[PDB]
DNA sequence: CCCCCCCCCCTTT
DNA sequence: AAGGGGGGGGGG
DNA sequence: CCCCCCGGCCCCCCCGGC
DNA sequence: TTTCGGGGGGGCCGGGGGG
């Protein structure tokens, strides 16, 4: 088996999958000697999910040659639900692969559950996510962003984010009036996790859909803070760090 | 059931329990017996008219194959149960694709009265029959072949149940008279066979009614008079007299004779028409037009009677039709 | 007694494309496709028991070798084939990734596809189009008109014709040799005559004989197999005199147990397919037969009604 | 990774450029012009229509028979103008809920894939836009509830170009798309427009194809290029020469069976040629019954509608047109009785063939010939609906006046209504506005209303038609009548009707 | 720009 | 070989 | 104590010949 | 158009289980 990646507990992989399972259907995983990079595009072709998991997140990682695996997330989640969170989860794939093996092993009861998931043929090529000089680079706690987004979505289906000098406005102008939430760059020493920073280059103003933001903010469980990179005319970048790796959402802004 | 078999109707009390008690179908019985005795039973399609022994034959075959516990080793479905496409997809498929519970053996499925099943279910049954032929066999019973899809008919070996021959009916009547302490005259047996039209149910029901009619069945013999009284059917002499009067007397005399013959025993006009048609079938007419007119007008009168209407007008119509048709002989 | 024996129809089901008789051009085309691969989307149509399912299965087996288990998705009327099934399971199978030799593809076999609803057929279109590089579709049906035009446009039409008497005789003789069956020429003639081009019925009757009487002669065949009643009805309708028609009706149909509804329906069909009689005369006879059929459906299923129908038909043909 | 010789010929030889498309050049040009100028129309809010008239529609509806290049044309147009394609088809659930939760968000959103693919591309302004292609809209079965209406709203309200594709534009289900999209029609391409493509395919695949028999092949597939390419691929496996010798057999084997529509069924059934001896030999009675079954709910209506408008060529010696018409009418009446039997509680659908003979085939054979004029659709459906509406109105009027009269609804129609008119309409034509009160009184005596007044006035026929009479009444009189009625209380016969 | 075949497609709940 | 309307090859 | 999964009615629509 | 019956497919509702 060229590819053998062991997660000490299946909980981590389950949380990672659940983070971006309500917005995409098919994922392409490229596994190389340096780890796993996964890409996904939603049906509407508006949201792009990228995932990076380094070799530090696995107890034992071995990859003789790079491999590509197309997975449907419904089946993957269904199979993952069959393994307890306290078992070690081994992902196994051999040369010329038609399926991937998920092995949930528990040494406490010497119980081994082996599942085989058939791979999907995806012809889409990995979009080149080249570094972009985003105009604004904000970062704020995941809980606060989730609360604000969920509160604003109840009023309007579109949320407008404006970044100006020491001003971050989330307007929700829609059918139910027009509510706004304003936060300022704030720093605390007792609990630095609740600090808000702003590193603009030019003023920014982008409008996004409510459904995409609601799907994106579902990943707050995997990170304590969320980093938002914005540019005058380009997709936003919502980054959630992990113990070893990251989960990024690229959302195409609404027109004007 | 309740109490004992003596409380059952004769049509049910005398239901064959073994293939040796099925009369009048010697070829089919022999073929099926040879098939079972050599382990080469194919899918069966028993096609026949009412009361010929199809259900009895298949039940006896299942009993012979599986013994007394056959009821728990076969899947019997009839028009009284739901047999939709979902039933075929789930219940029949599960039965055909699973092993026996009580004892080892092959699976038998009896789709009695399969002519009452929808076309969709019949189509779904095709691959069920084809795929599980190794361990399952299907038997379907029908009275009307036009209701069965060609695909289903292609998959089944056909056995036709003819109307019961007269000798088989006599043998069954002899067995019944041996069981029930009864005496039957040859004329009574002849009339019973004539009116039965090859149906054993009719024979048994009429015999039971005849026995009930006798005052002292132990020492009273059933005669043709008893049969005609219980069945309320015209006697041959009455039909001959009516026909002779119609064909050889004036209109008033024919009307009077028909009315008197009908009133004497309270006969129905339809039975008289049937008897006269049977009598005239053997007549040798010199002109085809006479037969054509007879058949057409009598069929019209029978159809009119089927919907009710005035009885006297219908009788006069019968008389006039016969007279006009026979006027063409010249 | 409790151990069944495989019927000859299944025991001698052709396992290779070279064992199928009839439709020589189409069979050779299928053999060429198997040899060179690149199977196209196809629809095989015909009438019962001519070798459609056998041909499709043989082609799939020969093409896919040992990859038959994973590369073939078989669905028929006995399986649920609704719109949801087509959208989910068939789409997943088409999107599946499987490693096969250079000239092979995954195969979806929709047997009895005429039973599928219009919505499922509509849903199949873009699935067939987008994934043709890895999946191919083979439909087998009895009535091609049931398949919607868009699906027919995407497939290759293979309309099987009925097996000739020679092909039926050839296959029957091969089976006889492989089974060591005693037979006479007249017995084979009777078997083929009653088969009416249906291989399944021919083999079934051949087994029923021997299984019941040993020697396959015309007599023994006719003691179990009845001559097709459509031919008897045709003889009844074409009889010169009304007396002959009535005699045929009484002896060959009524006294044999055939129901009146069956007789009248067969009369309708035969009159519809009487090419030797003028169309107007056939229309008048059909009107009379329809009157009789309507009377029968009401409950008056008597021999007198059929006799009257024959009398009216003879009146028309005079 | 996919070998060239392992693809279907329809994929290997699929058009790569809009010029490679065969036939329907005008439709392709119309679609290209519509999409090219879509941005300008958006800038003008789709108010100033151009010379072509395509500037007012924000969406296009491509329709035509199968296998002619609609999907290929739409995809090539989308890719030629550097747009990003968002495609949905009948293989995707397209109900109201899913459409609202799906393509609706993308209707006014940018394309992340487009941005990340054309970031380095210069002068690609459309690369970040979406072109929504809704294929197989006609194939929306019960699995897509409300999809047609939601797509119609999308067409009437969208921010990016939207293209819809269907095969049957004349079906009632497609009515909502009547005037909310630019209709682009694709016609069966002729043989001359595809002969070069067939020659190229034959040369590339190493098999002889005679140019003469190409038209016969096109006729066999009825202008389906996909079907003809498939036929060539299937026949070339064993036959290396499609010449005049084998053309007949190939055409007869692959000939299509398209169910005729009601007008075509009526035209063919009434043709006198098929009922001749020879024509009977070619077109048989079974063929006629199958032609009826092609549409068994409209064929009898069409025959009954059009059997009086022909010039028979099958008249028997001495038989006149009127006698044949009478015989056909008698058989149509018998067929109507049979139809009543079929759709009764017994559900005797086994009589469907017999009905076919009594309602369609026999009368047509009696009056078969050449149509004397245009074939007309049945007028029975509209008349039936009108009769049902009038019967409903009569029932309401009867039950409003049921407490004053002594009769059934038929007696009310035949006897009471004339006197009611004489007491409700004539007074207005003699004393003008002085009858108002009197008329109202009459209404109050029978629990009548203004709507009942109009309905009653709408029943009379022949020399008692009130339309002109009502129209000629002075407007002042009618206004006064309405004001007087609306300014007074009236009794109610039935509460909560 | 105009005109003429030549055929196709639509009438239709 | 139904009547009426629309479109693309050829002549003008 | 509250939320989510997925079995069962409930409703609506469309054929029904060879 | 439509007098039953069957079949398919979608929308709710609610029992039960899980956290
Ligand atoms: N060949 C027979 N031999 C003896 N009794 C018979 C025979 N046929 C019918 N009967 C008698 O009539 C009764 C009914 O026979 P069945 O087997 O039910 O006939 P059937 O043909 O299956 O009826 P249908 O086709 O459903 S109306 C039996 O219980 C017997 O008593
Ligand atoms: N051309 C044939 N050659 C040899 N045997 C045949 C042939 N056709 C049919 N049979 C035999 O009959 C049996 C059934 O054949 P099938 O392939 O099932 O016919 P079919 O046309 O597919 O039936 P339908 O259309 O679903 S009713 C086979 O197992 C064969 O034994
Ligand atoms: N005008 C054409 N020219 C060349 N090839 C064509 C043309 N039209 C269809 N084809 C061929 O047929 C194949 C499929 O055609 P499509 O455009 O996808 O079908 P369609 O016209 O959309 O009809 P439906 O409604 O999908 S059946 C193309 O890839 C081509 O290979
Ligand atoms: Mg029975
Ligand atoms: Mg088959
Ligand atoms: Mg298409």
């Amino acid at each position: 088996s060229m590819l053998e990646a062991k997660f000490e507990e299946a909980s981590l992989f389950k949380r990672i999958i659940d983070g971006f399972k309500d917005c995409v259907q098919l994922v392409n995983f490229q596994c190389k000697e340096d780890g796993i990079i996964a890409q996904a595009v939603d049906d509407s072709r508006v949201l792009l999910v990228s995932l990076e998991i380094g070799v530090e997140a696995f107890q034992e990682y071995r990859c003789d040659h790079p491999v590509t695996l197309g997975m449907d997330l419904t089946s993957l989640s269904k199979i993952l639900r069959c393994g307890n969170n306290t078992d070690t989860l081994t992902l196994i794939a051999d040369n010329t692969p038609d399926s991937i093996i998920l092995l949930f092993e528990d040494t406490k009861k010497d119980r081994i559950a082996e599942y085989s998931l058939k791979l999907m043929d995806i012809d889409a090529d990995f979009l080149k996510i080249e570094e972009l000089q985003y105009d604004s680079t904000l970062s704020l706690p995941s809980s606060e962003f989730s609360k604000i987004v969920r509160d604003l979505s109840q009023l309007s289906d579109s949320i407008n984010i404006m970044i100006t000098k020491e001003t971050i406005k989330f307007v929700a102008d829609g059918d139910i009036g027009s509510g706004s939430v304003i936060i300022k760059p704030f720093v605390d020493m007792e609990h630095p996790e609740t600090s808000i920073k702003l590193e603009m280059d030019q003023p920014v103003d982008l409008t996004f859909g409510a459904k995409y933001l609601l799907d994106i903010i579902k990943g707050s469980s995997l990170s304590d803070r969320v980093g938002i990179r914005l540019s005058s005319e380009a997709p936003a970048l919502f980054q959630f760090d992990l113990k070893s790796g990251f989960l990024q959402f690229f959302l195409a802004p609404k027109f004007n | 059931e309740k109490r004992s078999k003596e409380n059952l109707p004769w049509v049910e009390k005398y239901r064959p329990e073994t293939l040796d008690e099925v009369y009048g179908q010697n070829e089919v019985i022999t073929t099926v017996r040879k098939f079972v005795d050599e382990g080469k039973l194919p899918h069966l399609l028993f096609y026949g008219p009412p009361g010929t022994g199809k259900t009895s034959t298949i039940v006896a075959l299942a009993r012979e194959i599986y013994g007394k516990n056959y009821s728990n080793m076969v899947l019997e479905l009839n028009a009284s149960d739901d047999r939709g496409i979902d039933v075929v997809r789930n219940q029949i498929k599960d039965f055909a694709s699973t092993r026996q519970i009580f004892s080892k053996g092959f699976k038998l499925i009896i789709l009695d009265e399969a002519d009452a099943m929808t076309n969709a279910a019949q189509n779904a049954l095709r691959r069920v029959i084809e795929r599980y032929t190794k361990n399952t066999r299907f038997c379907v019973l029908a009275n009307y072949a036009h209701k069965l899809t060609p695909a289903l008919l292609s998959r089944c070996t056909r056995f036709r149940f003819q109307p019961l021959p007269q000798e088989a009916i006599e043998r069954r009547i002899a067995n019944v008279l041996v069981h029930e302490k009864l005496k039957l005259s040859p004329n009574a047996e002849k009339a019973l066979i004539e009116l039965s039209n090859g149906d054993m149910r009719r024979v048994l029901n009429v015999l039971q009614s005849c026995k009930a009619t006798l005052d002292n069945p132990d020492e009273d013999e059933i005669s043709d008079d008893v049969i005609y009284e219980c069945c309320g059917a015209p006697r041959p002499s009455d039909l001959k007299a009516v026909l002779k009067s119609i064909l050889e007397d004036d209109w008033g005399t024919a009307h009077y004779t028909l009315n008197k013959v009908r009133s004497a025993k309270g006969l129905a006009l339809i039975d008289l028409i049937e008897g006269i048609v049977k009598i005239l079938e053997d007549y040798e007419l010199q002109n085809e037009e006479t037969r054509v007119h007879l058949l057409t007008k009598l069929a019209d009168i029978e159809y009119s009677i089927s919907k009710g209407g005035n009885d006297q007008i219908q009788g006069s119509a019968v008389i006039g039709a016969i007279k006009a048709s026979f006027e063409n002989e010249t | 007694t409790l151990s069944l024996q495989l019927p000859w129809v299944e025991k001698y089901r052709p396992q290779v494309l070279s064992d199928i008789v009839g439709n020589k051009e189409t069979i050779d085309r299928l053999q060429q496709i198997a040899k060179d691969g690149n199977m196209p989307h196809m629809i095989i149509s015909g009438m019962p028991g001519i070798g459609k399912t056998t041909s499709v299965h043989c082609l799939a087996h020969e093409l896919l070798g040992r990859s038959y288990a994973d590369g073939v998705l078989e669905l028929n009327a006995s399986d649920d084939r609704g719109i949801d099934v087509v959208r989910n399971q068939i789409k997943h199978f088409a999107q599946k990734k499987l490693h096969l030799p250079p000239g092979k593809h995954k195969i979806v076999i929709l047997d009895e596809a005429d039973s599928m609803t219009a919505g499922a057929q509509q849903a199949l279109r873009r699935t067939m189009e987008l994934y043709s590089n890895s999946t191919r579709f083979a439909f087998a049906c009895n009535q091609s008109n049931k398949i919607i035009e868009p699906l027919q446009s995407r497939c290759a039409i293979l309309r099987y014709s009925k097996l000739s008497d020679e092909d039926v005789l050839k296959r029957l003789l091969q089976i006889i040799k492989l089974e060591d069956v005693k037979y006479t020429n007249d017995g084979l003639e009777a078997i083929i005559f009653t088969a009416e081009g249906d291989m399944r019925q021919a083999i079934n009757n051949l087994q029923s004989t021997v299984a019941g009487h040993g020697l396959v002669n015309a007599d023994n065949v006719f003691k179990i197999v009845d001559s097709p009643h459509p031919l008897i009805v045709k003889k009844m309708l074409l009889a010169s005199n009304l007396e002959d028609s009535i005699q045929i009706l009484r002896t060959d149909l009524w006294k044999k147990g055939y129901s009146s509804i069956d007789i009248v329906t067969t009369s309708f069909r035969v009159t519809k397919n009487l090419a030797q009689v003028k169309e107007s005369v056939r229309l008048e006879m059909i009107k009379e037969i329809g009157l009789t059929h309507m009377r029968i459906l009401e409950g008056v299923g008597t021999y007198l009604q059929l006799a009257s129908m024959l009398a009216k038909i003879h009146k028309l043909n005079n | 990774v996919v070998r060239e010789e392992d693809k279907l010929w329809t994929v290997k030889y699929a058009p790569t450029n809009l010029q490679q498309v065969c036939g329907n050049k005008g439709s392709v040009m119309k679609l290209k012009n519509w999409l090219a100028n879509w941005e300008n129309s958006k800038k003008n809010s789709f108010k100033h229509a151009g010379k072509d008239g395509s500037g007012v529609f924000r969406a296009a509806m491509l329709y035509g028979p199968p296998g002619i290049g609609k999907t290929t044309a739409a995809h090539l147009v989308a890719q030629e103008l550097g747009y990003d394609i968002l495609e949905q088809n009948a293989s995707d659930v397209r109900s109201k809920t899913l459409l609202n939760a799906g393509v609706k968000n993308a209707l006014d959103n940018m394309s992340v894939v487009g941005y990340f693919k054309h970031n380095e591309e210069a002068q690609n302004l459309n690369g970040k836009h979406f072109v929504i292609i809704m294929d197989e809209v006609d194939g929306m079965s019960g699995g897509d509830r409300g999809g047609v209406g939601q797509l119609a709203q999308f067409c009437r309200k969208t921010s990016t170009p939207l293209i819809l594709i269907c095969n049957e534009r004349n079906l009632p289900k497609m009515r909502p798309f009547d005037r909310v999209c630019l209709d682009i029609q694709f016609r069966r391409p002729d043989a001359n427009s595809i002969k070069s493509r067939l020659m190229t395919i034959a040369i590339r695949e190493k098999f002889k194809l005679d140019p003469n028999v190409i038209d016969r092949l096109i006729q066999t597939t009825r202008g389906d290029i996909r079907q003809v390419i498939n036929l060539l691929s299937t026949i070339s496996t064993t036959t290396k020469t499609i010449n005049h010798e084998n053309i007949n057999e190939i055409s007869k084997a692959w000939e299509k069976n398209i169910a005729l529509k009601p007008f075509d069924i009526a035209h063919k059934m009434l043709d006198g040629q098929i009922y001749s001896d020879i024509g009977s030999r070619n077109f048989t009675l079974n063929d006629k019954i199958a032609l009826y079954f092609d549409d068994f709910d409209f064929t009898p209506l069409m025959i009954q509608e059009n059997y009086l408008s022909t010039r028979p060529s099958v008249l028997k010696p001495g038989q006149s047109h009127l006698e044949a018409v009478a015989e056909a009418a008698n058989c149509i009446s018998l067929g109507d009785i049979v139809e009543k039997k079929i759709r009764s509680s017994e559900q005797l659908w086994s009589l469907l063939p017999l009905h076919a003979v009594l309602s369609s085939v026999y009368p047509a054979s009696k009056v078969a010939g050449h149509m004397a004029g245009r074939i007309n659709f049945t007028a029975w459906l509209g008349q039936n609906s009108k009769s049902a509406k009038y019967y409903r109105l009569l029932q309401e009027i009867h039950y409003h006046t049921r407490l004053g009269t002594s009769t059934d609804k038929i007696g009310l129609r035949l006897d009471y209504l004339p006197t009611f008119r004489k007491r409700l309409l004539d007074p207005f034509l003699k004393q003008g506005a002085d009858a108002i009160s009197s008329v109202i009184e009459v209404m109050d005596d029978y629990y009548l209303t203004k709507e009942d007044w109009d309905s009653i006035m709408e029943f009379f026929v022949g020399p008692d038609v009130t339309t002109a009479i009502i129209k000629k009444i002075p407007a002042t009189v009618k206004s006064g009548f309405t004001r007087k009625y609306n300014s007074m209380t009236h009794p109610v016969a039935i509460y909560r009707t």
